[PDB]
This record gives structure tokens, C-alpha cells and sequence, in this order.
């Protein structure tokens, strides 16, 4: 919302003026990895006890 | 008499009340100075004169 001010001649009357605004999210992500390794698979199921 | 009661020493004095406002003092007497961009042409149309 924008306010006013009184003008004299010969300058144009104003009027109230409004702005009205939508914006959009915008989207992003993330990565990160862990990898295990082969024989501590066993280890951790019991294959290997 | 010459020096008369002038007739606005007659009046009341007015009710009062604070407002934030800077002051500087140049040589004998104080000066309210003060920058007019902000309270009034804020985000309105119309040129600073």
C-alpha cells in the first residue's frame, strides 16, 4: 500500500494507488553418500561369525 | 503607555507534547535540522523539490 500527497495546479491529481504480489518457491535438494564395504556386510548380519 | 499588553501575551499558553526531532546549535541560537526523504516521499510518486 502506498500513501499520498496533496498536489496544486497545474500538476495531475493523484490517486491511491495498490501493488499486489505473488512469488513462487523455488525447489532444491540435497545429496551425500555412505558407502559400505563387501565382507563387513557379514560381519554386521553374522555370516562371518 | 507605549509599552502596551500586546494582545497575543493575553493568550493561553498551549498544551504540549514531546516529539522526536534532532537540533543543532550554529552560533547563538538552536536550528531543528531535519531531512525530508524519508517521512514524507517515501515511496510515493513525487519529486523532491
Amino acid at each position: 500500500h502506498q500513501p499520498l500527497i496533496a498536489r496544486d495546479g497545474p500538476h495531475p491529481i493523484e490517486q491511491p494507488t495498490h501493488n499486489y504480489m505473488t512469488k513462487i518457491i523455488d525447489r532444491r535438494a540435497l545429496n551425500a553418500a555412505f558407502s559400505l564395504a563387501t565382507e563387513a556386510i557379514a560381519l554386521l548380519t553374522g555370516e562371518a561369525l | 503607555d507605549l509599552n502596551r499588553q500586546t494582545l497575543d501575551e493575553l493568550e493561553s499558553a498551549p498544551q504540549t507534547t514531546r516529539v522526536r526531532a534532532d537540533l543543532v546549535s550554529i552560533g547563538e541560537k538552536l536550528v531543528f535540522l531535519e531531512a525530508l526523504e524519508k517521512r514524507i516521499y517515501a515511496a510515493t510518486n513525487v519529486p523532491y523539490p
